[PDB]
């Protein structure tokens, strides 16, 4: 239907706007509104419970509160057993993959893909095949996503075109395959048309994919430009954790000192992939030494 | 060891690319039978540069959702699904840190100097290249690489004697002379032991050297000081040390023991600097890159594809 707008500027990075869309509707008691609302104010540093009385607005304050302490007890619980809607599922998949749990998830999103509420399905499609990714599982994301596809009409296309676009990206991103044309320009328009970190940051990507560190080095640096880095600490800071992690990468292509500097930073601050990988790594490599006396 | 990089073993078992795709010990391994790499530690950044080199990841969308592996491929779309390997930071690189070598020995600071071209030793060592003529450079630069490393280390060992040993301290600044280094920058050795010679009343050497010197040094402060040394020295075929060095015969500098290696001199190599030591040092690690242990047989530095 009609919120079109509130999702594209979501699915974009800038809630500063995709919250001002949602201001358009006085409180429609509807679902997708209160899903986009909730989560676009958590993405502001602003969540406020919308409401206890919804059997998803309480799943929502459960998430929510769940973020902050790696807890999925009452999420996990005031769900099980009962028939839920994608929406309630979604928060669920995403409690139990940043526990770490990524083959509970797939199946909790997969679940949720097949049943009966008409809303909130797209927006599971996504996660099963972000999640699904995460897990290293290319093919059953693709799988996920060609079933998904060459079955649904029209219609489902019509306002979820854009959450679909997005998972095919993401797809084609560890496939490795297109990454010059068709998703190139898939990320080229989106920043220019909706200069956000996000759309900024996946546009780096695909540079350090191309080997493009002349133009990557200038995204960099334009992050840095007061624009972004200050006239937007916003939703900004919210992905400074993954911006270093993509300068790292670009500093090892030029042969650059900055490799610790700069992962000094992510380190002493954010414990993601990155970092999950690089402590991997260096480990590996110390088990390496010890065996070798 | 996935679907990504399962494509790259299969495609090259070359360790640069056995350590971009995460398989270490089989690197290790290599690097091992081919060069005779023994001593591991100072070659992790490299193992952990090469590996993080290639990875990249984008935003999920909830962002409180890990962030997406991707990897970075070294060609393009357009390239036979064999030939689908790992981004390995090159050549441009190994020059740029070959250069800081050069700034550095400029400035006088063998240490960091020393500290470059091992640098740019490690990179050549799990370097990955596609064309024969970047093979051939490679080993160019390698070959370079220690005989700068050599060099300094033997002007280091001759700055870390206490007087007395004025023998040997004549006998270590004539055979830094013996660096195949570049010119501009074998100037400077000549400087060192030209002078020296002088100081000693060893006009024999002195005089040689300082020619050797103006001889790709016209006009300038330094080369003019060359000169009114030359002519002095020349003026007493004086021999005030005789010292272990024969400027008219074929001989290489031992890397450990920094004694002439003539030959007859028996002596071994070492299967990735190939420095070159006496039998005494068999076995232990080479000087120039404290990684590979010396004779130890190997079947070849493998860079290419």
């Amino acid at each position: 239907m009609d919120y079109f707008n509130i999702k594209q500027n979501y699915y974009t990075g800038n809630f500063v706007q995709c919250l001002q869309e949602i201001e358009k509707f006085s409180k429609v008691t509807d679902n997708t509104l209160l899903f986009y609302k909730a989560k676009t104010l958590l993405a502001l540093g602003q969540y406020q419970s919308q409401d206890p009385t919804s059997k998803l607005g309480k799943v929502l304050d459960l998430y929510v509160q769940f973020l902050d302490t790696k807890n999925i007890e009452e999420l996990e619980n005031l769900l099980k057993d009962k028939q839920n809607s994608p929406y309630e599922l979604y928060l669920l998949a995403t409690a139990q993959a940043i526990l770490g749990d990524l083959d509970k998830s797939l199946e909790t999103c997969v679940e949720g893909i097949d049943n009966d509420e008409a809303e909130g399905t797209t927006e599971l499609l996504l996660l099963a095949i972000e999640v699904a990714l995460l897990n290293n599982n290319v093919s059953t994301a693709s799988t996920i996503f060609d079933n998904y596809t060459n079955a649904i009409e029209d219609t489902v296309s019509g306002d979820n075109e854009m959450i679909l676009n997005l998972a095919e990206s993401y797809i084609k991103f560890a496939t490795n395959k297109e990454t010059a044309t068709s998703n190139f320009y898939y990320y080229e328009e989106l920043s220019q048309t909706f200069p956000t970190w996000k759309t900024q940051l996946g546009l780096l990507n695909l540079h350090l994919q191309q080997r493009n560190i002349a133009e990557a080095q200038g995204i960099v640096e334009l992050l840095l430009s007061d624009y972004y880095s200050v006239e937007q600490k916003e939703n900004a800071v919210l992905y400074k954790p993954t911006f270093l992690a993509n300068q790292i990468t670009l500093a090892l292509m030029q042969g650059l000192d900055t490799e610790d500097l700069t992962n000094q930073l992510v380190k002493l601050d954010h414990e993601h992939a990155f970092i999950k990988h690089h402590q991997e790594i260096d480990a590996k490599f110390d088990e390496l030494v010890r065996k070798y006396d | 060891p996935h679907m990504e990089t399962a494509i790259w073993i299969k495609n090259s078992k070359l360790p640069a690319v056995l350590v971009a795709a995460g398989a270490f010990d089989a690197a290790v391994q290599a690097l091992s039978k081919q060069v005779g790499v023994v001593k591991l530690e100072p070659l992790k950044k490299y193992f952990t540069n090469i590996y993080e080199g290639c990875r990249t990841y984008i935003p999920s969308t909830p962002c409180e959702l890990p962030a997406q592996l991707g990897y970075v491929r070294a060609y393009d779309d357009t390239v036979s699904e064999d030939q689908i390997l790992p981004y390995v930071p090159g050549l441009d690189v190994v020059n740029e840190k070959m250069n800081e070598g050069y700034k550095n020995f400029k400035l006088n600071k063998p240490d960091i100097a020393i500290e470059c071209f091992r640098e740019a030793i490690y990179r050549i060592t799990l370097l990955m290249v596609d064309d024969a003529e970047d093979e051939k450079l490679a080993h160019k630069i390698l070959e370079t690489a220690r005989e700068y490393i050599l060099g300094l280390s033997i002007e280091l060992e001759r700055r870390s004697l206490k007087e007395g040993n004025t023998v040997r301290m004549l006998e270590l600044a004539a055979y830094f002379t013996k660096a195949k280094l570049s010119p501009i920058h074998r100037t400077n050795a000549l400087q060192v032991a030209m002078s020296q010679h002088f100081k000693h009343k060893n006009f024999l050497q002195a005089s040689y050297f300082a020619g050797e010197f103006l001889k790709i040094i016209s006009s300038g402060p330094r080369a003019e000081q060359a000169r009114k040394i030359k002519n002095k020295a020349d003026s007493m075929a004086s021999d005030a040390i005789p010292i272990d060095f024969d400027p008219y015969a074929k001989f290489d500098i031992c890397a450990a023991t920094y004694k002439p290696i003539y030959e007859d001199t028996p002596s071994v190599s070492d299967p990735l600097t190939g420095s070159k030591y006496v039998i005494t040092e068999k076995d232990k690690i080479d000087r120039i890159a404290m990684i590979s242990k010396i004779g130890a047989p190997a079947s070849g530095l493998r860079i290419r594809v």
